[PDB]
This record gives structure tokens, sequence and C-alpha cells, in this order.
């Protein structure tokens, strides 16, 4: 077998990780037969691939062929899990023969490429050179065995087709990710989802620039034996936008990180949210006056997307709530946290000089603390109790008093724990003043944000992304435009309650999976047959629902959404690979 | 096909002529 992809000296996607954890269990089902097949780079050769001088043990011709034609090509072992078989093809090794492969290309497929375009020539030479490389193995291999190619990104599937115009008997899969074209429909401010019965696609690419991309992607969606599909949604747009209805659906798997204990999770839940109080605390010095034991912390994260993450239906419901909370007359207040990486300089000075008093306080403390040791330990030495006569002392009280005084503060707490560049552009903030969210004592919603990748070197909030995301109570993540979706599988991984929607990958893949998905902590909503007002609402409704539960609730809600780590493993998707697999060996040749 | 060079060369990417996709497709779906 045969993977072809444009990823696997470069981690620019997603497909980097997916191909890593799939490498076991296709390696474990293929034996020796597993190749992979990616481009050579100069940056992914030192650490990134262990290279095989030695020739393949089952190979040795096709190679000393190819390095006298003129072309380097490379063979070695992929610094990845399981055993990998992977080949680096060089770029610019046979960059000499671009006008004559594509003098000889226009009656194949018949597609053109800009010649600016130094990322679209690269992936055409790059699929010549796989189809050559095919067409020598075939010539050398006696035509024993049968060979299957599976191509999982469309820049190293124009080759695929190559290979359906040199009559190879192999099997041609066409994998696709998402459409270049609908990331931009989204931004043109025309709606997407409920007019997917009617697409001018040729203009729409025409006029985008985007014509020739789409022109090869979906010649290699049709000329393929099998096209698979990431989930149902998007197999549905390719459907309605390549004209060719996908024959299976292959999401994607993530491998699971097990633990001796089912309730660890849990202990790591216990402390990561205690480090989030100590930054909380620290980000509230001089109102601290709501009991922290009934805090909720909310959180969406992954990239700076506005309508496409669902910030904006995130932000009003939340304000929505606050409204409810101030007239049912509950204590319960809820902390929300935005992961979104912007574009920054420098800390804010408030927030560090919160921390800072937060730490003097601590100090404080410690001293009071120490003093009350030596002065206890005395006391049971002697044989006495402590009648607290003499710990007031005179001294410490005054420390104490202008500590407090200290404390004191006038002005509300800030809203980033960074400082913008800009912000009379930035539309959290605009969204987040329009709908008059302050951080008030009278408010019930707390709004922090926080635009940088979390990481240990940072001063403030010294946790990464994983810890934070284990410490949070529940994760609401209303995508719109969602291929997939990694980051609501991941904090399923996790173990800690979701909020989704059927428009992206995962709210599709798990409600037609597993039934009535609301006790399982995996939150649906509808976005495509509802409108925005209504969608809201639900969201505001769901977490008012997630509020009112008590913590033995929240406490089953997640060790049942623990439980549904198995259904994301690989060990379940590689089911839909191999039947791709063998769809496109009986297609090709019984 | 001549004239149909230079269209894809430097991006002119025509739409509305006579080099639709459909004239690709009546042709590649013979290839199998
Ligand atoms: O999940 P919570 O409602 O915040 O409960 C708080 C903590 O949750 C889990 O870490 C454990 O059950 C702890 O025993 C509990 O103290």
């Amino acid at each position: 077998l045969f993977e072809v992809a444009w990823e696997v000296a470069n981690k620019v996607g997603g497909i980097y990780t997916v191909l890593q954890t799939k490498a076991k269990v296709t390696g474990d089902e293929w034996g020796d037969n597993y190749f992979l097949v990616g481009p050579y780079t100069e940056q992914g050769v030192r650490t990134q691939v262990e290279l095989l001088e030695a020739p393949t043990p089952a190979l040795k011709r096709t190679l000393d062929s190819m390095n006298s034609k003129g072309c380097k090509v490379y063979f070695g072992r992929w610094l990845i899990e399981g055993g990998p078989l992977v080949v680096l093809l060089d770029v610019g090794a046979s960059a000499w023969a671009l006008e004559r492969w594509k003098g000889e290309l226009w009656d194949t497929c018949n597609i053109g490429v800009p010649w600016y375009d130094r990322e679209a020539n690269d992936a055409v030479l790059f699929g010549f050179l796989t189809t050559w490389f095919l067409g020598e193995f075939l010539a050398q291999s006696e035509e024993k065995p049968h060979v299957v190619a599976h191509f999982h990104e469309w820049l190293a599937g124009v080759g695929l087709c190559l290979c359906r115009a040199r009559r190879l008997p192999v099997a041609t899969i066409f994998t696709t990710h998402a459409t270049l074209l609908g990331r931009y429909l989204c931004a043109g401010a025309v709606d997407f989802y409920n007019n997917l019965e009617n697409f001018n696609v040729d203009k729409e690419a025409g006029e985008r620039q985007i014509y020739h991309r789409y022109c090869m992607e979906r010649a290699a969606a049709h000329c393929a034996h099998v096209f698979t599909t990431v989930s149902q949604i998007t197999a549905i747009e390719a459907q309605h936008l390549l004209k060719r209805k996908p024959d299976i659906v292959t999401p994607n798997g993530l491998n699971v990180k097990k633990f001796s204990a089912m309730h660890e999770f849990q202990n790591l839940h216990a402390q990561s949210k205690a480090r989030i109080q100590e930054f909380v605390r620290g980000h509230f010095y001089g109102h601290l006056d709501f009991n922290l034991d009934k805090t909720l912390y909310f959180f969406i994260a992954g990239r700076y997307e506005f309508s496409n993450k669902g910030a904006d239906v995130f932000l009003e419901a939340l304000a929505r709530l606050n409204y409810l909370l101030r007239v049912n007359g509950s204590e319960q207040t809820v902390v929300a946290f935005f992961i979104m990486p912007a574009r920054t300089n420098n800390f804010n000075v408030e927030t560090l000089k919160g921390q800072a008093v937060r730490k003097q306080l601590w100090d404080t403390a410690n001293t009071v603390k120490e003093k009350f040791g030596r002065k206890l330990y005395e006391s049971l030495l002697v044989g006495s109790l402590p009648d607290m006569n003499k710990m007031l002392d005179k001294e410490d009280f005054t420390m104490m008093k202008r500590a407090i005084f200290a404390t004191q503060r006038q002005s509300f707490p800030p809203v980033c724990t960074h400082n913008m560049l800009d912000d009379s552009s930035d539309p959290i903030l605009t969204t987040i003043r329009r709908i008059g969210l302050f951080n008030s004592s009278a408010d019930r919603v707390k709004v922090i944000f926080h635009p940088e990748f979390l990481s240990s070197t940072s001063p403030l909030l010294p946790v990464d992304y994983e810890e934070f995301v284990r410490g949070c109570h529940l994760g609401v993540f209303p995508s719109y435009y969602e291929p997939w979706g990694y980051t609501p599988a991941e904090c399923t991984v996790m173990g800690i309650p979701s909020i989704s929607t059927n428009l992206s990958g995962f709210g599709c893949f798990m409600e037609e999976h597993i039934a009535d998905p609301s006790a399982y902590g995996i939150y649906i909503l509808d976005r495509r047959f509802r409108s925005l007002d209504d969608s809201c609402s639900q969201l505001t409704s769901f977490l008012y629902s997630f509020c009112q539960q008590s913590r033995r609730q929240r406490i089953i809600q997640r060790n049942r959404t623990e439980r549904l780590s198995d259904l994301l493993d690989w060990k379940y998707l590689g089911r839909y690979y191999m039947s791709a697999r063998h769809m496109a060996l009986s297609k090709a040749f019984p | 096909s001549e004239e149909r060079k230079e269209r894809w060369e430097q991006g002119q990417a025509d739409y509305m002529g006579a080099d639709s996709f459909d004239n690709i497709k009546r042709k590649l779906d013979t290839y199998l």
C-alpha cells in the first residue's frame, strides 16, 4: 500500500498527527508492505526521519534506476510510532523537465497551472514523480503482486489521475479533508448551508482565482475508483459541490493515553482547576465577594476565527445567562476563558499587579502562620493550649491591616490578560462592550481573554493547553464551518462535557452513533434548520441546565463522558479505512 | 488547443467560454 501526502515533512496542518497515529495500525495490518510517499524537505531530515542509505531488502533495482536517471530520492524510517517505511522525493531534483511534463500533461486530465504559484507547480511535479515511481515499480515488480494507492491530500492527489491515465492496475482511493472554495464561501456574507442546492461553481471558482485548484480536485475525485470524505456533512457538501457522492465517510481517529486508574482523569482535573483559582484570585484582588466553591469555568479554544468558531453566539448566550441569573437570585457565578491567539504586544500591568498582590498576601500569611506555629510549638512543649491572647502581638495586626489597606481597589478588573495592538477593530472587545460585561460585582458572568497559546514558560497561568483544558468544567464549541473538529474530540478524550453542533463534523458523527446525546454530556445544537436567535436561546438553555446540576451530577456526567474515548480511537476508526480499501480493490481487480 | 495554452499559463482561467469543466469531463470519463 502507498500513502501519498504533502504533510510528511512539514507540520502545516493536522494531517501530520493523523498519519502518525494511523501508521501504527496500518503497519500492524499490512506487515512489511506498508510504504508511505512524501516530499523531501531540507528542514525535515535532521530530526524528522532516519535516512536509510541501504537499499530496500525487497526493492533494489527501482531506486538504482531512479538515481541513475537524474532524479534524487531517499528511503528511510519516519521518526514516529510503529514501523514506517517512508520515501522522500526532492522537489528540485526533477525541476528541469516541468515544460516537457506539462506539455505531455495537456492530454492527461487537461489541467493548467499558473506559473507564479510555486506550491501548485511543486504539487504537479510531485504527482509526476509519484506516477513515474509507480510505473517503474510495476515494470520492475514482474506484475506478481497487486498495488493499492491511497491519497490523503489534494496536492498529493494530482498524480492519482495520472496513474489512471497510464492504465496501471492499481486501486485508486481519493480522500479529502475540506473544500478550499467553501472556506472562502463563508466570508462572502451569504448564507452557505441553507443554499447547498444551488452553487454557480464555475464562476465562483473563476473570479476568485481558485478555479484550477478545484479543477484538479474534482478531476481526482471523479477519476478515483473510490472517494472518501472526513464526515457526513463534509460528504454532503462534497456531493453537492464536487457532484460525486462519496462511497464512505472517514472520520479522523486519535490515540488515547490510558491511565492505570479510571478516575485519574478526575484527579488531573482536581489539581489543575486549583491552578486556575490561584490565577482568578490574582485577577480579582479587591473584588472577591463570591464563594469560589460555587464557580463554573467555561472556555472556548482554537484559532482566532470569529464566525467560524461561534465566539459571538457564545457571547450573547452568556449575556442572556447573566441577565437570567440576576432575576433568579442565584449565587452561582461562571468564568469564561477565551483562548483566542491574536496579535498582541507586552502584558497587562493590572494583571501582573494582581498576581504580585496575591503573592504578597501569601507571603504575609506565611509569616503570620510561621509565628503562630512557633508560639503553638512552645505552648505544646510546655503542656498548655493556645488561648489566642498572645497571637495578637499588637504588631502583626499592623502589617495585616496595611496589607488589607493595599488590597483595596476602586477601578474595575480588566477583561484582557494582555495588551491589544488595536482596540477599535477587535471584534471580541467590541462585542463585550456592546453586550455589557465589565466583571462588576453585581454580575454573575466573568470574561477573561488570553490571546496567547498557554505554555509553562508564561509568567501568569503557568500551565499548558492540556492542563488548562483538563481544569475547566465545560467546553463550549458552537462551531459553524468546521470540517471535522479536533478540539471537541480532545476535550471528550480528556473527560469533560462539551457543546457542539451538527454542522461540525464531530457533532454530526456523534449524533448518528449514540442515541439521546444529552445524558453523556455532548450537548448538540441545531444551527442548520434554525435561525440565529433559536440557536442562541437553545445554547442559553443548555448553559442554564449545566448550571443547574449539583457536584455529584457533574461527576456523573464527566465519568460517563470519559467512557466515550474508545469511540474516537483508531482501533474503531480503522474499520472504515479497511472497508474503503477493500471496495477499491474489488473495483480495480477482483 | 494551442489557444488554450496561455489561458492556463498566466492564470486567465476562463469559465464562460468553451473550456468549462464538462469539456474535461466528457474526455476523462472515457479513461475508465
Ligand atoms: O467537578 P467539580 O464540580 O468542580 O468537583 C470538584 C472536584 O471534582 C473532582 O476533581 C473530584 O470529584 C473532587 O473530589 C472534587 O473536589
